């Protein structure tokens, strides 16, 4: 069982213990997406106020 | 979300609206003068939901009373807690609406509508955030079941994203001999299906039944239904009222409760069941009781259905392991009664303030497909006369049209058809 | 009012402990996707192990456990024969084995093959996936290339008479949640209703005792007993009668060995003790004997079946410390102490 | 020194926070007031702790904290509460209406309109860094602020802040405290939005913390208070280190380094062990062997599965008080014979160790009790995906009918996001699968 990297300070203390050895969208897309959602539930409101006329 | 604004229409709405506000003002400690003389700071924490807080520290309900007849208005005004409601917000008409919804829909009504609004307007003003809508009314009327759907479609249109709550009263020909009742209730049905959020289906049927079987009065009065109705109110809207996690608000509750837009119908529950004239009820009594045929305010028999959802309130000082207990032991006792394809469909709630002269109660919600029984019957009424073309020349000398009728007629019957379906569905 | 669910069909053995747990009337059966139960009776390959143990209020419990693959798939009972040191290279009770794939034991396999060869040792090897009867190197690894185990074939191995015919003990063992390893009092041998060839090996029937073969490339069947199915208490006779010894003596206490050192070995890895669904399990152990009446170890089946005549006894010892150990409503086993 | 902003979102990621910034100030000895005797440069300082908090020239410790719920009742709490002097008025960030437990109106419809109020009181806090680590989001899985308000975020920090780190303290859905059923679409939807944006996330399923509670803690019913002080401790432990004059996880980068071998198996599982009852009057102090056991026991684990049925990645214990390396050495060797630990082929079988001579520090009139040592395990575990497997169940039973789908599609959300967020957590499921793993008769 090997030990490395002992690491020492003042609030604390670590090291290695070895058993065995081995074997994104930019703003411009966040807005497009969050406009696109908007104008889905502004066309579902019209659509209510257009029936709601009706 | 925050304030919830009260709509109160026509003889049924007006007098189940009024003992709505004699029972939860007691409860959050408020006199029949606005002032409140409560032990508990619970009592106001979110007293803002029902009530206007005016100068001098007074409260205010933040109802609307309506009908197109002075009478039970009237009644309500000279009643006990006549004194706490803001009296510009008494809207009336002198005609009456007749028992028939044409004449609250399209011709009365319409005479009267704007009145309202404009009342609506004000206290949807003097909210800091609306949440939405409480309405109270019989569907076998003429004012509460056509100018109160009317009502909600032109409050839809000016408030179209807040939330559309009501307690309709079903008719029964156990109370109500008016024969045209079957036809009003199908077309305020067809309204509830399209324009409201959450309904209650309040049943004179089950409230009659429960008052002679179980309450043992041979001669039941509207009182003593409405004693049940008050209730029932008191108890789903318990979670809005008081300070909590689930069910705070309208829309967490549609949330939980409205798989499908328009499966919107509660079979609303009740432990104990009392009359008007000592022992208190366990957990496990509580929670036999709720859940049980004979404790629903709807006539039908949730062992013939499923539960898509349900929401469980119990009021008092109990054992939370205990009330945990008896509601997950109810769930796997019977788990066949419970949709699969909906998982963890009962949510629980647990207020410390009981209601008034109860130690401990429950009060259930359900979104059974059993409700479908209600719909099959008003169906089967409407129907019958219908097939005859009977008693429609009152409607038709309103300017309506036999289309109206087969619209109504198919909506319900297309409702009842999707209750089956869910019924029917698998995991 | 227990609750079950039934996930395996097929299962002739747990279709019978559904059976006798309804007719209790206190066990109810639900929907196979009903999660609100108390016991799973689940399907054999890829059972949803991750999902049970999170209903509140419901004490789960499952017929399987999770693991003991490594022990019933035959090329992971010789991995696990092979490297942990509880059994090891150093087990005289299994025979020699090596995993063969069309990470490898190609390479130790021929080492070992051909120290025989000239060692002038017999050379019978046996071919199965996890079926052929070879002496030649050849005749085997080119088998495997139309994933197996090459074992080596009991070339001496003990034969009832009248007959001069082969056999093989299965022995029924219940695992139950608190891990006491329950020996079902009767077994059974697959015997081989026609004789022995010692040459040849071409005939696939007087070597493969397997009762399906028996029924379907036997000419003699159904001679000595019904199928070919001798039962303790008559097998025990033959070896008081014909080899003065007991069935006790001779073999139970080498089964009981072998059972009780392959489930201690597992133990750590598949105990439910501090989990929060318990299980359970019964087992079908494979047994060869050879002439010097020394029991072998064959195979671990993780679904066994029963023989027509133990179903009612062994399904009921199921349900009783099994079942409602866990699940007390209003011995027939030998506990194997560890 | 490098600065560390901690943002918490919704009412668990609020109430979590009130309960570790708390926590904070009792192991940092920062009074109510925001005081701090022990803090002998007055107005600044490059000590260890000025990686949590800010300093002013009236010598007030200031948390590098953001508050963000759409609704104020939650956060009005923070504004009366104990620790009320700590906070500026523009660290508390409230809407009027709520996400109503639904992801599409948390990220979209309320999302949309406050999201750029909010990445301002950030970049408030990032002016005031002399170099930023990154950020330690708090948040529930469950609540439409939550998941909804939370993946948007996570998105523009990305942007604003590519070079930074960003871990998350997650609380996995659990029906014993649940507030609604849509709790598993809200999870996945969340789960697949965050998942590049996130380098590390530590998941806190509520079931585990309930039971912990039930069992150790001996409460009956316990509640979000005493799941938050629990909570608490767990969090401490991993941050003890960015705190503290530590030598292993001082920064950031250190958990995904030795932790997150591939980048969407960022889910490490934490186990903590002791956790005993302070209403206990006899206690029999634990060994270092004893509490590093239980570090391989379910019943203590934030996530309840099964480590055996699984692979390790990484593994890393952190011990806390009166620890020396001879005993906590004898405890790896002991434990490593007894437990069935299986690394991945690629991975040499070791653990990455870190003691924090800071005693185990408690609420005074709380559940939990004061103990001279106790452990924190992080392991990357491929048995973590039984969580994923559980949730995405209940998702797929309710999906199939479309049930409570019209509420998100109502918020702009179109029905196709809800099958394509699926695809990727059965995609994730396959990753930890691959790596994980190798009739009648
Ligand atoms: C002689 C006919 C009686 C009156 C009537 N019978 C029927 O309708 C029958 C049974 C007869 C033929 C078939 N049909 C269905 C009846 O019992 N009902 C219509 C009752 C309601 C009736 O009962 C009695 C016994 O009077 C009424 N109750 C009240 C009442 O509760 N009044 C309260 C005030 C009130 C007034 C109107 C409204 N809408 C609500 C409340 C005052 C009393 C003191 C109290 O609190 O109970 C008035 S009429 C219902 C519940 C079945
Ligand atoms: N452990 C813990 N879980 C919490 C806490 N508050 C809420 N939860 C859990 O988080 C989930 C619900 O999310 P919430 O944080 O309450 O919701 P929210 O982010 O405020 O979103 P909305 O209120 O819908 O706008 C459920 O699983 C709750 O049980 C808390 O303080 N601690
Ligand atoms: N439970 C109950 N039912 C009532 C009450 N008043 C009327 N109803 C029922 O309501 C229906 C008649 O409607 P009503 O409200 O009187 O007429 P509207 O004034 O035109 O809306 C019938 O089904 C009555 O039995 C009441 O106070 N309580
Ligand atoms: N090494 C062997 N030596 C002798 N006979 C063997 C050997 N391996 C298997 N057998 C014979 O083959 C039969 C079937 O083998 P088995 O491994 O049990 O396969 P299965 O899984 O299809 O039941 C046994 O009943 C036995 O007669
Ligand atoms: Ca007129
Ligand atoms: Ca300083
Ligand atoms: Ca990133
Ligand atoms: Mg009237
Ligand atoms: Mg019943
Ligand atoms: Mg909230």
């Amino acid at each position: 069982m090997e030990v490395i990297e002992l690491n020492k300070a003042t609030s604390g203390q670590s090291w290695e213990v070895i058993l065995k050895p081995p074997s994104d969208p930019s703003l411009e897309e966040i807005q497009k997406k969050l406009e696109a959602a908007e104008e889905r539930r502004k066309y579902q409101e019209a659509e209510l106020l257009k029936h709601l006329a009706e | 979300m925050r304030e919830i604004v009260h709509i109160q229409a026509g003889q049924c709405g007006n007098q189940i609206g009024a003992k709505f506000w004699e029972v939860i003002s007691d409860e959050h400690g408020i006199d029949p003068t606005g002032s409140y003389h409560g032990d508990s700071d619970l009592q106001l924490e979110r007293i803002n939901v029902y009530y206007n807080e005016a100068t001098g520290n007074k409260y205010v309900p933040r109802a609307i009373l309506v009908d197109l007849e002075p009478g039970t208005m009237d009644s309500v005004r000279s009643g006990p807690f006549g004194q706490i409601f803001r009296p510009d917000n008494f809207v009336f008409g002198q005609s009456g609406a007749g028992n028939n919804w044409a004449k609250g829909h399209y011709t009365e009504g319409a005479e009267l509508v704007d009145s309202v609004l404009d009342v609506v307007r004000k206290e949807s003003e003097s909210c800091d955030c609306l949440q939405g809508f409480q309405l109270t009314h019989s569907l076998g009327g003429g004012t509460g079941s056509g100018m109160g759907t009317l009502l909600i479609s032109k409050i839809r249109e000016e408030y179209p994203d807040r939330i559309m709550n009501t307690f309709s009263v079903m008719p029964s020909p156990k109370v109500s001999d008016t024969v045209v009742e079957p036809y009003n209730a199908t077309l305020s049905v067809h309204q509830l299906v399209e324009n409201t959020d959450e309904t209650y289906s309040i049943d004179n049927e089950a409230l009659y039944d429960i008052c002679f079987r179980t309450l043992k009065l041979t001669t039941p009065t509207y009182g003593d239904l409405n004693h049940l109705v008050s209730a029932t109110m008191s108890g789903v809207t318990t979670c809005l009222r008081f300070p909590g996690q689930l069910n705070a608000d309208l829309r967490k509750l549609a949330v939980n409760m409205v798989p499908f837009p328009r499966l919107h119908f509660f079979m609303p529950g009740f432990a104990p069941l009392t009359s008007r004239g000592y022992r208190a009820l366990t957990v496990p009594e509580l929670t036999q009781q709720m859940f049980d045929s004979k404790n629903m305010m709807a006539a039908c028999d949730p062992r013939h259905g499923r539960y898509l959802t349900v929401a469980a309130v119990f009021r008092g000082r109990m054992s939370m392991k205990e009330v945990d207990e008896q509601m997950l032991n109810v769930q796997n006792k019977n788990s066949s009664y419970f949709v699969e394809w909906i998982p963890n469909n009962v949510k629980t709630a647990v207020c410390d303030i009981p209601p008034r002269g109860l130690k401990m109660s429950a009060t259930f919600i359900g979104n059974s497909t059993a409700i479908q029984e209600l719909f099959k019957r008003i169906s089967e009424q409407f129907t019958a006369m219908f097939r005859r073309k009977a008693f429609l020349h009152w409607y038709t000398g309103e300017g309506m049209d036999e289309m109206e009728f087969t619209e109504a007629e198919s909506n319900m019957n297309d409702l009842v058809s999707e209750y089956q379906q869910y019924q029917d569905a698998t995991a | 009012m227990y609750t079950f669910v039934v996930r395996d069909e097929n299962s002739s053995v747990y279709a019978e402990v559904s059976r006798l747990l309804l007719a209790t009337g206190q066990w109810k059966r639900l929907r196979k996707d009903n999660p609100r139960f108390n016991l799973m009776l689940g399907e054999r390959n890829r059972l949803p192990f991750g999902r049970l143990g999170h209903e509140p209020g419901l004490v789960q419990l499952v017929n399987y456990y999770r693991g003991a693959d490594k022990l019933c798939r035959k090329a992971s009972l010789v991995k696990l024969i092979k490297t942990s040191p509880e059994l090891s290279e150093s087990c005289t009770w299994f025979p020699e084995s090596y995993v063969i794939y069309p990470t490898d034991e190609r390479e130790v396999f021929l080492a070992a093959y051909n120290r025989r060869r000239e060692g002038r040792e017999g050379n019978v090897w046996i071919a199965k996936s996890s079926i052929l009867i070879s002496s030649e190197a050849s005749e085997l690894l080119d088998f495997i290339d139309e994933v197996h185990v090459i074992q080596k074939y009991l070339e001496k191995p003990l034969l009832l008479e009248p007959g001069h015919r082969k056999f093989d003990i299965r022995s029924w063992v219940l695992v139950d949640h608190l891990y006491n390893i329950y020996l079902y009092r009767e077994g059974v041998l697959r015997t081989s209703s026609e004789p022995y060839n010692s040459a040849n090996f071409q005939d696939k029937t007087c070597h493969l005792t397997n009762h399906c073969i028996q029924k379907e490339y036997s000419k003699n069947y159904g001679r000595y007993e019904e199928g070919n199915e001798m039962f303790f208490e008559e097998f025990n006779q033959y070896l008081m009668d014909a080899l003065n010894t007991t069935l006790e003596n001779s073999i139970l206490l080498q089964i009981k060995h072998i059972i009780r050192s392959c489930l201690m070995c597992i133990e750590p890895a598949i105990s439910t003790k501090h989990l929060h669904y318990q299980s359970f399990q019964l087992f079908g152990f494979d047994f060869m004997v050879d002439e010097e009446l020394k029991v072998w170890l064959i195979e671990v089946n993780g679904a066994p079946a029963c023989a027509q005549k133990l179903y009612a006894e062994l399904c009921q010892g199921i349900v009783d410390v099994a079942i409602s150990s866990v699940f007390p409503l209003a011995s027939i086993f030998i506990k194997l102490h560890h | 020194m490098r600065e560390c902003i901690s943002i918490h979102v919704g009412q668990a990621g609020v109430q979590i926070g009130n309960a570790c910034w708390e926590l904070y100030c009792l192991e940092h000895g920062i009074q109510p007031d925001g005081q701090m005797p022990s803090d002998k440069t007055i107005g600044g300082g490059d000590d260890s702790f000025n990686t949590f908090f800010s300093e002013t020239g009236a010598g007030k410790h200031v948390p590098r904290a953001v508050f963000v719920d759409l609704e104020p009742t939650v956060i009005d709490e923070v504004r009366t509460g104990t620790y009320r002097q700590l906070f500026h008025p523009e660290q508390l960030i409230t809407g009027k209406e709520d996400a109503a437990n639904n992801y599409a109106r948390g990220h979209y419809t309320i999302g949309k309109e406050i999201i750029d109020l909010v990445l301002d009181r950030i970049r408030k806090l990032a002016d005031q860094c002399t170099g930023l680590q990154g950020f330690l989001v708090f948040h529930s899985f469950g609540g439409g602020t939550g998941s909804g308000f939370t993946s948007l975020l996570m998105e523009r920090l990305s942007v604003d802040y590519g070079k930074k780190s960003k871990l998350e303290f997650s609380i996995y859905p659990a029906p014993q405290v649940s507030t609604a059923v849509v709790e598993p679409y809200n999870s996945i939807l969340t789960t697949h939005t965050t998942l590049e944006h996130s380098d590390c996330a530590f998941m806190v399923d509520n079931e585990a913390i309930y039971d912990i509670c039930r069992r150790n803690l001996d409460i009956e019913r316990p509640t979000y208070t005493n799941l938050n002080r629990l909570i608490g401790q767990i969090v401490s432990s991993i941050t003890a280190s960015l705190r503290f004059d530590g030598a292993l996880n001082v920064d950031l980068t250190e958990f995904q380094t030795n932790l997150v071998p591939y980048p969407r198996i960022h889910f490490p599982l934490a186990t903590y062990a002791p956790v005993i009852s302070a209403e206990k009057a006899y206690h029999e102090q634990l060994s270092v062997a004893e509490i590093t056991n239980a570090c391989f026991e379910p019943a203590n684990q934030m996530v309840k599965c099964d480590p055996r049925h699984g692979k390790y990645m990484a593994c890393c214990l952190l011990y806390r008080g009166d620890v020396v390396p001879k005993d906590v050495n004898a405890a790896i060797a002991t434990i490593k014979t007894k437990r069935t630990i299986q690394f991945v082929d690629w991975c040499p079988t070791g653990f990455k160790v870190g003691i924090n001579y800071q005693p185990p520090t408690v609420v005074p009139g709380g559940d939990l009790a004061k103990v001279q040592r106790a452990v924190c395990m992080l392991s990357n575990t491929t048995a973590i995906a039984e969580a994923w497997a559980r949730l995405d169940h209940k998702f797929d039973l309710m999906y199939a009918k479309r049930a409570f789908v019209h509420w998100y599609v109502g918020e702009g959300m179109e029905e196709g996001e809800f099958s394509e967020a699926r695809e990727d957590m059965a995609a994730l499921e396959k990753d930890y699968e691959e790596v994980g793993v190798d009739g009648e008769e």
